[PDB]
């Protein structure tokens, strides 16, 4: 439902 | 603010056992999470910073991990010197919030 | 437990994965920009995916209501066709890129960028209290967008921008200790006023105090009124003509008179910091990924080889020890030092812009 | 490197007290200074923080307005002026230290001054 | 009847304008009144603002403008369409009432008034070397949802509609152009003298100009050539007035005039864009998005010209030069108005002025 | 389906 | 205001012909000139158009390359040079006129020149 | 691509005083930029309506144009014997300008 401009997050380099 | 739900509130262990202390953030903070060890009657003592980086001088049995917003502190080979209270702190946003603590008991 | 930065497209059909946001210059190589782009191949009907490594000297904000003058100059442009994959890509995929490809599947493709050795670092000149957010600065960025070709205009709904930074850290080897001497004798008296100042170190970290060893040997008949110790920042903007700007970032002034025919010796302590310099226009600050707070810009380190290597803004610091003397005759010494961070564990528009820059700062 | 703090003691409710945190072994501009209290039988809580490099002071929601944190940069000491000490302000207040470039947790702590109301 | 309609990229916001061109009547401007249709459930706690912005701008419309750029809001107006203002200016017009009754409760009117001393929508032609960057006065209307005016607008929920301010030929004709200039020699009492005149004071676009050159050369010098030219006078005024001349049409014929002999001819010259596409600084009429507009119409200003100057002002004059042997060139300028018939100082400012003079002066 | 940026069209001021 | 035409006639297939449109009563720069043909028993079709004010020439897809439209601005006339006339080019070609500022349909037409091929 | 002006019907039989409506449908959504012409046999066409509603100067008022989206209609309120001819529908929003196939009106 989020309509705002996507920000910078992070994710685990795995699987 | 942001709540660091530390589980369990306390746990009974023994020498040589593996103890895992979890920490869950209400909001998705980054790796900006630190762990402290406060023995009774003493000031706290930083153990882990950036949720994985072992602080200089801390024994190698302590280790940090992150799985999204869930942070875990593990002692691979528990020693009698490790029976204390362990606090989980996030410092991504002001105010910095501490976990409620986990008293490790013999 | 390696983690990777990721930013998604506003429509969610494009995503960039960068293991770093800061890339270190080693004075012989810059950290390569290796990333992964995840696309939606069914969303791409007849469109390709391009990623650009743009670094530009810009003046003004990033918004549209930028009333007044603005400027831009792409110091270096690089383009990569992530999808469809280039036939012969530069370098084999790194370990982190291979892991990201394994995690994300076949709809994720790598991109490779190389930053040339002569590019500036990410710096920003502090906006003045009268400037409406406008700031000179060198900005690195990476943009991933879908288009039929490079010439096709990028669309916000799908393009995703990720600001990166080029940074430098203090060299491991120490430098020569600063030392400066300057004499000033009167017209008739053979005695000559002479001071020697020196810093204890050539390299200082941010927030580290600077200890200067001023030593005045006044054998003349003139009396030194005060001793002023200052730290000044030297931003050297080089687009087509080099314009040097000096901003005083720290002042230590004490009323210690020196009697005629009497030596002097003291160890002054001075620290450059941003708390008292927030109202200064043209103060060089370190690169910002966002509107966060950075410290004073680190001193720009250039290689021994001459070449040109001059572009964007170059930052230097010098300590000045000025003696104010009765009946004029002020004598000063400058001690250049490098301020850094420890290594962690002729177009009309252009010329008119140098005119504007001198008018604004100089 | 030490964090010597003093100034706590018994205060009548609604009173005032100042906590002085004498810092040694590090510089007031390369490090930030934080006040963290631990109520009896309760966990750690952060109340104040000062960054003399940037000239910034932060306060907890429970101590904003009542508490002011200052620094003596020349003396390399920090202060916490606590006014209108209510019942909830009784705790052992720790002076913590963190890097300015950059924050990596509170690597140096004091020893705690007990404040009672 | 019909109304223009542009919607938000996400479709939750729509703007309705009866017109895209608004005529200045030299005592009033056509009022900008439209209707905005919103989605009140989509905007959980936000407001809808429409802005009437006119700005002197240099550089093309994209974001990656490699080089200098300059903007100067000549006039800014703001209207809070939703929630409706308690005391809106003017009652809704007939078209606005029809639009509201057609679109329902989630449509609200907005009203704008353009001040009398504003420039028309003009555009200076980019040079062949210039990468699309061009000076020009642009009118625009932007509707966006936001918490307040100071909040930045977002592309997804904002819609922009370029409008234009235009002027048309006055019904009352002006006085016929006429100019006289003499050039007598140092010794001979006879004085070279020419007469030139346009048949009309006002010419439409694409209409030929007939100039009646009338040379009376009683001296002993021979007029080698007679050159007839049309010149465009873009008058950019931001903080210092700077006039720029661009020749838009040339008619030159080899009609020698013998000493002690009169002359009379009716030259025909037409200004048009076909041969002027490579000229920089040539003022063109305001374009909506990218269409080909003709040469800029002459800016007509009120008698009450206290300041009256802003943006770019366009004027046209016909020059008749006689190239006389042994120097002594004599010229006459015939100012005419070229229009369409009615259908039936900061550092940035000073530096940009220097730039503009350097570029196209 | 129309993911491109909406252009300016017209509509009949009726009904 | 007239659009007198002249130039049509019988031409062998693959041949060439030029159509002259003598405009009168209006200026070549305030008006655009269009060529419209009507094959026997078929409707109207537009083949060419010239805008001397802007210097633009447009052609139909069936006549692109083969046809060139020019204007004699001094003579106030327009020309249509038709080359490689095939069988499909037989029609009655009309010289139409439209305003330049602005287009409001072809308000003035010629009378048509019959162009035929064998 | 080009735009088709599907004019319907291809022909119709009418009489004096009757009301005749000739429709025109555009494949692509053109604006009001649609014109109507009247070509009697053996004569050049003659503009009747421009901008899909504006009656050309001199045309009798019995002709009228209307638009409903992409559908354009030419109506003769009181048909006269002079109106028996062919009527063509032209759009001029995009190059090339395309004509409808025509609608021969017969007694």
């Amino acid at each position: 439902s989020k309509t705002f401009t996507p920000s910078t997050t992070d994710t685990s380099t795995r699987k | 603010d942001i709540q660091m739900t530390q589980s369990p509130s306390s746990l009974s262990a023994s020498v040589g056992d593996r103890v895992t202390i979890t920490c869950r953030a209400s909001q998705s903070v980054s790796s900006a999470v630190a762990w402290y060890q406060q023995k009774p009657g003493k000031a706290p003592k930083l153990l882990i910073y950036s949720a994985s980086s072992l602080y200089s001088g801390v024994p190698s049995r302590f280790s940090g991990s992150r799985s999204g917003t869930d942070f875990t502190l593990t002692i691979s080979s528990l020693q009698p010197e490790d029976f204390a209270t362990y606090y989980c702190q996030q410092y991504k946003y002001v105010p910095v919030t501490f976990g409620q603590g986990t008293k490790v008991e013999i | 437990g390696t983690r990777v930065f990721k930013k998604s497209s506003p429509n969610g059909k494009l995503t960039v994965y960068l293991g770093k946001r800061d890339f270190v210059d080693h004075l012989d190589k810059v950290d390569p920009v290796d990333g992964v782009v995840l696309v939606d191949p069914d969303y791409l009907k007849d469109r390709k995916v391009f990623v650009t490594l743009t670094v530009a000297f810009r003046y003004g904000r990033e918004d549209c209501d930028v009333l007044g003058l603005s400027f831009r100059k792409d110091l270096f442009i690089a383009n990569y066709q992530a999808f469809p994959p280039t036939p012969n890509p530069p370098r084999p995929p790194t370990r982190l890129q291979e892991r990201l490809l394994r995690k994300l599947g076949q709809h994720a493709h790598p991109f490779f960028f190389t930053i040339p050795q002569n590019l500036p670092s990410s710096v920003t000149l502090q906006p003045g209290p009268e400037d409406t957010g406008k700031a000179l600065g060198v900005d690195f960025e990476i943009r991933a967008f879908v288009a039929k070709s490079l010439e096709e205009k990028s669309h916000k709904r799908n393009s995703v921008r990720l600001v990166i930074r080029k940074v430098q850290f203090a060299p491991e080897k120490p430098g020569p200790q600063p030392s400066a001497e300057t004499t000033r004798h009167f017209l008739m008296s053979d005695r000559s006023l002479h001071l020697e100042a020196s810093l204890d170190k050539e390299l200082y970290y941010h927030g580290e105090p600077l200890n200067v060893n001023v030593h005045v040997t006044n054998n003349s008949t003139k009396t030194v009124k005060k001793i002023k110790v200052s730290v000044r920042q030297y931003a050297d903007i080089v687009l087509f003509s080099t314009a040097q700007y000096k901003v005083p970032v720290a002042q230590v002034e004490q009323d210690d008179q020196v009697s005629p025919s009497s030596t002097f010796s003291k160890v002054y302590t001075i620290t450059p910091f941003l708390a008292n310099n927030r109202e200064k226009r043209g103060l060089a600050l370190d690169g910002k990924l966002k509107h966060e707070d950075t410290n004073l810009a680190s001193s720009t380190i250039v290689k021994e080889g001459a070449n040109k290597e001059v572009l964007g803004i170059l930052v230097s610091y010098r300590v000045k020890v000025k003696l104010v003397v009765s009946r004029g005759g002020d004598v000063s010494v400058e001690l250049p030092f490098v301020l850094m961070h420890p290594k962690p564990h002729a177009t009309d528009d252009d010329i008119v812009f140098e005119d504007f820059a001198r008018l604004r700062l100089k | 490197v030490q964090l010597v703090e003093s100034g706590g003691g018994l205060v009548q409710p609604g009173g005032s007290l100042r906590l002085s945190c004498a810092a040694s072994g590090f510089n007031v501009y390369s490090s930030s200074i934080h006040w963290v209290r631990q109520a009896p039988g309760k966990g750690l809580e952060w109340v104040a923080s000062i960054s003399s490099y940037y000239g910034y002071t932060y306060y907890a929601d429970s101590v904003k307005g009542r508490f002011t944190i200052s620094a003596d940069t020349s003396k390399n000491t920090a202060y916490l002026q606590m006014n209108s000490l209510r019942a909830e302000d009784t705790a052992v207040y720790y002076c913590a230290r963190s890097r300015q470039f950059w924050y990596s947790g509170l690597d140096y702590w004091g020893q705690g001054t007990l404040v009672t109301v």
